[PDB]
RNA sequence: GAUGUCGGCUCAUCACAUCCUGGGGCUGAAGUAGGUCCCAAGGGUAUGGCUGUUCGCCAUUUAAAGUGGUACGCGAGCUGGGUUUAGAACGUCGUGAGACAGUUCGGUCCCUAUCUGCCGUGGGCGCUGGAGAACUGAGGGGGGCUGCUCCUAGUACGAGAGGACCGGAGUGGACGCAUCACUGGUGUUCGGGUUGUCAUGCCAAUGGCACUGCCCGGUAGCUAAAUGCGGAAGAGAUAAGUGCUGAAAGCAUCUAAGCACGAAACUUGCCCCGAGAUGAGUUCUCCCUGACCCUUUAAGGGUCCUGAAGGAACGUUGAAGACGACGACGUUGAUAGGCCGGGUGUGUAAGCGCAGCGAUGCGUUGAGCUAACCGGUACUAAUGAACCGUGAGGCUUAACCU
RNA sequence: UUCCUUGUCGGGUAAGUUCCGACCUGCACGAAUGGCGUAAUGAUGGCCAGGCUGUCUCCACCCGAGACUCAGUGAAAUUG
RNA sequence: CAGGUGGUCAGGUAGAGAAUACCAAGGCGCUUGAGAGAACUCGGGUGAAGGAACUAGGCAAAAUGGUGCCGUAACUUCGG
RNA sequence: GAGGACCGAACCGACUAAUGUUGAAAAAUUAGCGGAUGACUUGUGGCUGGGGGUGAAAGGCCAAUCAAACCGGGAGAUAG
């Protein structure tokens, strides 16, 4: 409705960069440990994107210390400080859920090369 | 989201490789244990010369789950497997001296500061 | 529950519904008026009227896409050669449901459904 | 304190600058117009009757139209009463806005829950499903026993059985007021409130703490 | 499960007190042909709201 | 001329001789922790291993893992392991047929609900002219659990070890209600990939069938594992208990007169239903202000005229729904469909061009398509009517006006 | 085949009245109404492990056939 | 009347095949329909995390599944 | 190129589960299951007769019938 979308558009970020599934991004989040607040980076592959305006989200997957980690970010949350695309991947699908079953050389993604 | 009969990997160097949750502690009829919850475990597989052996009944704290944790802004942090850290049965202190793989900040408490300080990466 | 769901089941499986409405849409554009039950007639609107909207832009892509929905070249020809131009200026609502009596065999509520511009000049062809 | 009658616009979220997502329910609260004031002398209890929204003149009946004309207000989509606490005074025709909740911290929202229709005992009363296998014969989601043998010889009143579920009055208590937007007739409460989108809600200050 | 006593003709009539049919309230009259018809239905000769809609 | 028998499952309900939580007295009660008794039934009161098991033992929890009644509650609700048919075998007994609460392997669990009951949901009439709303609340139901940490305070207490009452704050478990913003599930009505085959003349492109052919994603809706909220505080009267004053009985005495405290029980407070509450309540608003005849002359009958408020019906329908019901709307119209725009999902259509021997690749191109979503739009369908409902509403008395 | 009996000890399990190994105290084994072994075989009995899973924790949604409403036809057991 | 009933005939594509899938020749849509899209029952599909905790018992379901090649234990009556 | 050999359709059988249980059916259906060159299966015809037959033996089978078939008769058996 006109009422709710008006409340949502005034909370949305205006500078979120464009990225596709398959690109490796570096997300910087705010980590509060009391009186301090630093930026912790989280670099990995974008395997899913949910476009819902204010409720948009994307999930990044990375292999950290031998353990696979997926993190779903709320792209318009003030916790997410910045988003930067490192390299652009070339995939055919919109959800790269098959990457969960692959590793090493099997989880490689061709560069989009645009 | 760990319940009884769930097999977990071990995230420390105490010697165990596979443990099975036999009780979710901290409440009657309690069903699941998330990251940061204490569970009673039995050791199903250990290395030949570790600090623990197959068959012992100890306590453990869950540090990684496939179900994941939820952050106050609605984010989720999921892992590829369930992992725990073995604790002394009565002192609730970590048995091993090293921690493998990342952990989350749900463990950020004076009770598990030993684990946070030893973790290779805190998420 | 059924909240906000659309589309009638009509006591058929999915493949039967799709085949039936494909045939019924072909019969509607061939005769420009048919007689069927009132529930079938109301659901037919959501099938045939999108085909007429599609037929307003003649192109090999639209023709093939229309052929995929009807599987009858005689039907596709009439859509793009007759019904397209006939409804070029009308913005939706190409059909008209006129309720009539009840079927003698099972007391089903019957209804006529016809194209709106089925006038006295339709007798030319 | 008296309450207000609003409409459930929907649900969204409010991001706090410190990185917390608050699930909120947007309640459109237009001006509530007082249509009748009841007192101890004439009615035996103190209360106000309010209306809200608008209504097409062709849909209001003569009995209803004469009631609104008596008050001198435009016909709304309904009438609701609010018991007056000692000290509250209102005059007929007076309009009440959402800024009444400017300093209210928690509210109770009353609405009509969504209707589930005829619901089984599993859905309506959280009954346990019997075995799906191991010989069970046509008795997977049935309620099982409904009483004891001959000694009572009957089913007790209030037994939990299948029946109509939802579509009834439900009150959620002690919801935090996130934001009061007076100029836009909006009221944002934390959490979820009964009813579907577009249903009428009654918002009162929390009777408890 | 089956009855233990034969229900009476009185009980049978009480159950059928809701089985009565409801006749159609009133028929509409076409403005052109003056025929009677069910409201919102075409007439027996193909008229509806004063228009020959089907030529049969 | 049949009352299906153990245990389990599901679903319970009551008792109190109380397992936990609450209130107390005594203690061989320092504290912590107990012992015992009194009051108290509001709520709560494990998961597994073994066994047909009830039980029990064991493992590990928990504030606690209460004891009983209810056809050893519950097979026209489920199960069929056990027990208790016919087969077979062992040990044993018998010359033998056979037998053994000895053992062993195998071994058909029917019933479409008339009545009572119960859960829901309507129709009728009533409530005294009719109608539309908003209420009052007699009465009924729901709900009532509790851990841990911190502060008070390492204080009181104690040789030390240890370690509080009372009071406050936070955070959990179990349970309940609501909801779909988030995280997800589903999503045979959306998009794509692909195997076999058949067809559309053929190529190309599509469609059918193969569990939706097999799969990968996924909108709305529904939904839990998701996230909001709940249990109270307070008040009244009390239980056990503790008292004040105080005689009978110069004293003493909580009691006899009188007065004060006192618990999750009781009555309220919170939520829901609720005037068929026939004791049928209240408030507001709206509508109807014609004749005439007959008769046994009355709460009488009839004819003509009149038909209101409103209702129902019909139609378009709904996050309402088995059907009724309930809600919205019916051209003075956004009720549904379509249409337009957007969003979302899928992931770069087809055609053409180019490269390649070719499979294929690249460009046009984030293309094409897109359900239930959002915002618009009278294009289609919601019709002029007709129908029901009337015409000032009994008697008595009392206070008021005439 | 053992009543006592869930004998005792060992193995397996966090926990094993079942299972496997042993002991001999064989209530009441025993040598063609055969004794003890035995590869292969078994829709045979018991037990364990991997895999697998809505069997379950704890159910959710969906697709169909009924149930429900309308029209036509039209039973039955039972019954002072 | 979803049962039973001997023999003969044996197309195409894929396939080891008379299996199976889709078709030819040929023959049919099974003698009540129409709506609706509740509980519940039946037959199916999918399922977060867990993975036998279910249960008398892994009952049922899920899973495995083809061809070629490599490789293959105790034990054995020398064949497995 | 042997085999009461192996896998597996027809065919024969009937281990499990669900459904059905006034059924579609007085024993079936659905999904799995066993045998499938043999102690195999099947057609047509024949033979064995009731204290008798036949029985790879269950008191099984002998026309939906079996610890002594069916039909008629003794017969209105007898019934503390």
């Amino acid at each position: 409705s006109n009422i709710i979308k008006q409340l949502e558009q005034e909370q949305m970020k205006q500078d979120v960069p464009s990225f596709r599934p398959g690109d490796t991004v570096e997300v910087k989040v705010w980590v509060v440990e009391g009186s301090k607040k630093r930026l912790q980076a989280f670099e990995g592959v974008v395997i899913a994107i949910r476009n819902r305006g204010l409720h948009s989200a994307f999930t990044v997957r990375k292999i950290s210390n031998g353990e696979g980690v997926e993190r779903v970010f709320q792209t318009h949350s003030p916790v997410v400080d910045s988003i930067s695309v490192k390299r652009r991947g070339a995939v055919r699908k919109a959800k790269l859920y098959y990457l969960r079953e692959r590793t090493g050389k099997a989880a490689r993604i061709k560069e989009r090369l645009n | 989201m760990i319940q009884e009969q769930t097999m977990l990997n071990v995230a420390d160097n105490s010697g165990a490789r596979r443990v099975m949750c036999i009780k979710v502690l901290g409440g009657s009829h309690r069903r699941y244990a998330g990251v940061g919850d204490i569970i009673k475990i039995t050791i199903k597989e250990a290395i030949p010369r570790g600090k623990v052996k197959k068959g012992d009944v100890l306590k453990a704290v869950v540090v990684r789950t496939k179900k994941g944790v939820r952050r106050p802004d609605g984010s989720v942090i999921r892992f590829d497997g369930n992992a725990c850290v073995l604790l002394n049965n009565n002192s609730e202190q970590p048995i091993g001296t090293r921690i493998f793989g990342p952990v989350t900040r749900e463990l950020r408490s004076e009770k598990f500061m030993k684990i946070i300080s030893l973790a290779p990466e805190v998420l | 529950m059924r909240h906000r769901k659309s589309g009638r089941q009509l006591n058929r499986n999915s493949s039967h519904r799709q085949a039936m409405f494909r045939n019924m849409a072909g019969s509607l554009v061939r005769h420009e008026i048919i007689k069927t039950t009132l529930p079938k007639a109301k659901e037919l609107r959501r099938v045939v009227e999108p085909l007429i909207t599609l037929a307003k832009t003649d192109s090999v892509a639209n023709r093939r896409l229309a052929f995929a929905r009807t599987r009858d070249n005689e039907i596709v020809a009439k859509l793009f050669n007759e019904l397209g131009p006939r409804f070029a200026s009308r913005a939706g609502g190409y059909t008209r449901i006129l309720k009539c009596g009840f079927r003698a065999g099972d007391n089903a509520p019957m209804a006529y459904i016809e194209l709106v511009d089925r006038s006295e000049k339709a007798e030319a062809a | 304190m008296i309450g207000l009658v609003g409409k459930k616009v929907g649900m969204t979220r409010i991001f706090t600058e410190d990185g917390v997502s608050i699930p909120v329910t947007v309640i459109e609260v237009e001006a509530n117009r007082v249509t009748q004031v009841k007192d101890l002398a004439n009615d035996g209890y103190r209360a106000i009757q309010v209306t809200t929204g608008a209504k097409k003149a062709n849909r209001v009946t003569k009995p209803e139209a004469g009631h609104f004309a008596k008050a001198g207000v435009e016909a709304g989509r309904g009438l609701w009463e609010f018991r007056l606490a000692e000290g509250e005074e209102f005059t007929v025709g007076q309009s009440i806005s959402v800024e009444l909740f400017a300093d209210v911290k928690k509210v109770d929202v009353t609405g009509t829950s969504k209707g589930k229709g005829f619901a089984g005992t599993v859905k309506r009363w959280n009954f346990r499903t019997q075995d799906a296998t191991h010989g069970n014969s046509l008795s997977h989601r049935v309620p099982g026993s409904i009483g004891q043998n001959q000694t009572p010889g009957k089913v007790f009143k209030g037994k939990k059985m299948a029946g109509q579920m939802g579509n009834e009055r439900v009150t959620v208590q002690s919801l935090d007021v996130v934001r009061v937007d007076a100029e836009r007739n909006l009221l944002l409460v934390k959490g979820a409130v009964p009813g579907a989108t577009g249903s009428d809600l009654i918002v009162k200050p929390a009777v408890k703490a | 499960a089956v009855q233990q006593n034969k229900p009476t003709r009185s009980k049978r009539g009480m159950r059928r007190s809701h089985d009565a049919l409801t006749a159609v309230t009133s028929l509409s009259v076409d403005k052109t042909s003056g025929e009677k018809h069910l409201r919102h239905h075409i007439t027996a000769d193909g008229y509806y709201r004063g228009r020959k809609v089907i030529a049969k």
